[PDB]
């Protein structure tokens, strides 16, 4: 549907068997789901049309926010209280994103698992790998911040993790 | 409705929030300029406060005494 980006969300082109009746009994499935859909669809595909004219009636729309970049964390002096505030409420804005771009990657790895079946093992390595990258860098930005985080603290854990990473790449090169 | 009829937009809050914290921290270096400053003038006394009495020299008479020598 419209209502989804494909690309964010996508789907295999799903590919489905056609009848082949080896026998010429008839299959109970066939004369029930048509009895269905002559007793249920129809009936709520017109009250939707319905619906959806009285919508169509009144349209009006809503929009989406778009907030601005501001100075982060980094260049903010050590006291400037406004500059910290501003920094702080992007930070926390950037976190609430990651997280839902997590769970974007989790979704798409449970799709996948239900949809491929009993081959979800082999199947589904493209989705494990990129949950496995995205939870490795949520992870490196915001693992053990605990409560009361904040942009400092996530800055002096990035600070802490990038000098680590400076002496080793040094010991390496003078090994 | 409801967003409409009882309540504002991010930015009034946002706003009120930059200036009270401006307000606050303002009074936070004020507090402790306030307190050094208080530890110089008692320590030294060469400003307003600690100001403490000392002889009103108006008082010293300043003629013969019968004496010379004073
Ligand atoms: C399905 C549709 C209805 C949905 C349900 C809605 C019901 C809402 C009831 C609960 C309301 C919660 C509190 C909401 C008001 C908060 C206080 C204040 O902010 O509201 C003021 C309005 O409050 C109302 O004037 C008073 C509400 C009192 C509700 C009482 C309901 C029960 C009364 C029962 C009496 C029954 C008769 C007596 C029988 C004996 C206007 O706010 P304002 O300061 O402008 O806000 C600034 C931002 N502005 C300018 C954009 C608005």
């Amino acid at each position: 549907p419209d209502s989804w980006d494909k690309d964010v969300y996508p789907e295999p082109p799903r590919r489905t068997p056609a009848p082949a009746p080896q026998t010429s009994l008839p299959n109970p499935v066939t004369y029930l789901t048509k009895i269905f859909d002559l007793l249920v669809d129809r009936p709520v595909t017109l009250a939707r049309e319905f619906i959806e004219q009285q919508h169509a009636k009144n349209r009006y729309y809503y929009y989406h926010r778009e907030f601005r970049r501001v100075p982060d964390i980094t260049e903010c002096e050590e006291k400037d209280i406004l500059c910290m505030f501003e920094a702080e409420m992007q930070w926390r804005r950037d976190y609430k994103v990651d997280q839902e771009i997590v769970n974007i990657i989790q979704e798409r790895l449970k799709a996948c698992q239900q949809r491929e079946g009993e081959s979800y093992r082999q199947n589904c390595a493209k989705e494990l790998e990129q949950f496995t990258q995205v939870s490795k860098a949520f992870q490196d930005r915001y693992s053990d911040l605990g409560a009361h985080y904040s942009a400092r603290k996530c800055l002096a854990k990035q600070k802490q993790r990038m000098l680590a990473e400076r002496k080793a790449a040094k010991e390496a090169a003078a090994a | 409705w409801i967003a409409r009829t009882f309540y504002d937009g991010p930015e009034k809050n946002y706003e009120k929030t930059m200036a009270i914290l401006q307000i606050e921290a303002e009074k936070a270096e004020l507090r402790l300029k306030e307190l050094e400053v208080r530890r110089l003038m008692r320590a030294r006394g060469d400003g307003p406060w600690y100001q403490y009495p000392t002889i009103d020299k108006a008082l010293i008479d300043h003629s013969p005494k019968t004496t010379p020598d004073n």
